[PDB]
């Protein structure tokens, strides 16, 4: 009801999410709220880690890689992976 | 090489050489558009010497279209005379040149 396509830099994201949900359990698959600046986000756990685990805990130490999903408005510039680039050319 | 573009380009407009500046990575972005990797992109000399044969229509310039207008045959030497107003039209180009 609230969609916005205003830019949301990534790394105050990254940042925040490290910082409240340090010592969390996330597991592949999984769906939680994020609250960033009075504003919440539906976020669905997609992939999680040179090993490759489903479930895991979540440490201060880590990255974090947010993408927008599906036909999201919402513009994730910064330096995080929000896979802004197309791979080669699209060439419709 | 600058030193050669800007040698070759004579009469030219500042809008005119952003439009040959534009031209050139334009073919060069649609050449790697077509492909067959996006990370090796560059601007080859070839470009720009596309971009100037086929667009960029100075204003003060010299065209091409009107002189093959105009001579449709080119020129046979059919006998002395020719070689003489050749070899004669020279001489007012020097004194204008020069003098």
């Amino acid at each position: 009801k609230n969609i916005d396509s205003n830019p949301y830099d990534t790394d105050k994201m990254a940042a925040e999410f490290i910082q409240q949900f340090n010592n969390q359990a996330f597991s592949v698959g999984q769906q939680l709220v994020f609250s960033f600046n009075d504003k919440l986000f539906g976020l669905l756990v997609k992939d999680i880690e040179r090993q490759k685990i489903e479930v895991g805990l979540v440490v201060g130490n880590s990255q974090v890689a947010f993408e927008k999903a599906e036909n999201s408005s919402l513009n994730l510039i910064g330096k995080a992976k929000t896979k802004e680039n197309r791979q080669s050319i699209i060439n419709p | 090489d600058i030193k050669e573009l800007a040698v070759e380009t004579k009469n030219f407009s500042g809008a005119e050489l952003e439009g040959l500046v534009r031209a050139a990575q334009s073919t060069a972005m649609n050449r790697h558009i077509k492909a067959s990797k996006a990370e090796s992109l560059q601007v080859t000399r070839g470009d720009f010497l596309a971009s100037l044969e086929n667009d960029i229509k100075p204003a003060f310039g010299t065209n091409q279209e009107d002189y093959a207008s105009y001579i449709m045959n080119g020129i046979i030497k059919w006998g002395d005379p020719v070689t003489r107003v050749l070899d004669d039209g020279e001489l007012l180009v020097q004194q204008t040149k020069n003098s």
